[PDB]
C-alpha cells in the first residue's frame, strides 16, 4: 500500500462539540466548548499520531516532544480543511454542530482568534489543495519543530520527514500538471506549511494568555492544561528550533 | 510532569 494511503486510513472520526444551540450564544461559552473539544481532538490525536509510518520508531521522549510542540498546527490545520471543505464561504467548521458563522464572529472578542485560523481555510482554498497534499502537509506539521539542542533520534527523524516532504512530492505530480507547475506547487504547499508557524504563534500568544489569566474563568481541560503547562516554559527559555522550507 | 500524554502513548489503542 502507498504511505499517503496509510495516511487517509488513520484520518480521526468526526467529533462534535455537544453545543446545545437551543440556549444563547456568548464568546466565553463557544471559547470554553472548543477547548473541551480541542482536548478530546488533542487524545484522538495521540492515536493518530502513533498510526503514523515511522512515528512510534522514535525515542518515546521524541513522540512526547513532536506532539506538545505542533498540537496547535495539528488543530488549526484540521480545522482549515474541514472549513474549506464544508463551505466555499468564511465559516470555521468547528464541529458539525458548532459552525462559526458570521453573526457568531461579531460576538465581542470572538474575530481575534477566528481570523488566524480563517487565513489556514483561506490559503487551503486559494491554492485549491487536494485531499492527498493535505494529508501529507499535516503529517509535516507534527514534524515541523524540534528542541534547540534537537532529539534523541534526530537521524531517524531526519530521515522520517524527507520521507513525507517526498510524499507531498508525489501527491504533487498527480495533478498530471507540467515540471515548472510542480516546482510552483511544491514551493507555493511549502510557504504555506512555513507560514503555519506564524499562525500559531499567533494562536499561542492568545492562547497561553487566557490560560494564564486565571481570573477570565476560561476552563482547559487535562489534556490542553497539559500541553500548556509544558509548552509555556520551553518558548519562554527559547527552547524550540521551527523547521522552515525557505528562508 | 506530563503524565496524561505518556498513558496514552504508553497503552496499547
Ligand atoms: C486551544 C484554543 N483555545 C484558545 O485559543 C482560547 C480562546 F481559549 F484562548 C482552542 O483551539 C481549538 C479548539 C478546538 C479546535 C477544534 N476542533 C481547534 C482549535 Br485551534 C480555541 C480556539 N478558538 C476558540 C474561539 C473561536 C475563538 N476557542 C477555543
Amino acid at each position: 500500500p502507498t504511505l499517503v494511503s496509510l495516511l487517509e486510513v488513520i484520518e480521526p472520526e468526526v467529533l462534535y462539540a455537544g453545543y446545545d444551540s437551543s440556549v444563547p450564544d456568548s464568546t466565553w461559552r463557544i471559547m470554553t466548548t472548543l477547548n473541551m473539544l480541542g482536548g478530546r481532538q488533542m487524545i484522538a490525536a495521540v492515536k493518530w499520531a502513533k498510526a503514523i509510518p515511522g512515528f512510534r520508531n522514535l525515542h518515546l521522549d521524541d513522540q512526547m516532544t513532536l506532539l506538545q510542540y505542533s498540537w496547535m498546527s495539528l488543530m488549526a490545520f484540521a480545522l482549515g480543511w474541514r472549513s474549506y471543505r464544508q463551505s466555499s464561504a468564511n465559516l470555521l467548521c468547528f464541529a458539525p454542530d458548532l459552525i462559526i458563522n458570521e453573526q457568531r464572529m461579531t460576538l465581542p472578542d470572538m474575530y481575534d482568534q477566528c481570523k488566524h485560523m480563517l487565513y489556514v481555510s483561506s490559503e487551503l482554498h486559494r491554492l485549491q489543495v487536494s485531499y492527498e497534499e493535505y494529508l501529507c502537509m499535516k503529517t509535516l506539521l507534527l514534524l515541523s519543530s524540534v528542541p534547540k539542542d534537537g532529539l534523541k533520534s534526530q537521524a531517524l527523524f531526519d530521515e522520517i520527514r524527507m520521507t513525507y516532504i517526498k510524499e507531498l512530492g508525489k501527491a504533487i505530480v498527480k495533478r498530471e500538471g507540467n515540471s515548472s507547475q510542480n516546482s510552483q506547487r511544491f514551493y507555493q504547499l511549502t510557504k504555506l506549511l512555513d507560514s503555519m508557524h506564524e499562525v500559531v504563534e499567533n494562536l499561542l500568544n492568545y492562547c497561553f494568555q487566557t490560560f494564564l489569566d486565571k481570573t477570565m474563568s476560561i476552563e482547559f481541560p487535562e489534556m490542553l492544561a497539559e500541553i500548556i503547562t509544558n509548552q509555556i516554559p520551553k518558548y519562554s527559555n527559547g527552547n524550540i528550533k521551527k523547521l522552515l522550507f525557505h528562508q | 510532569e506530563n503524565a496524561l500524554l505518556r498513558y496514552l502513548l504508553d497503552k496499547d489503542d
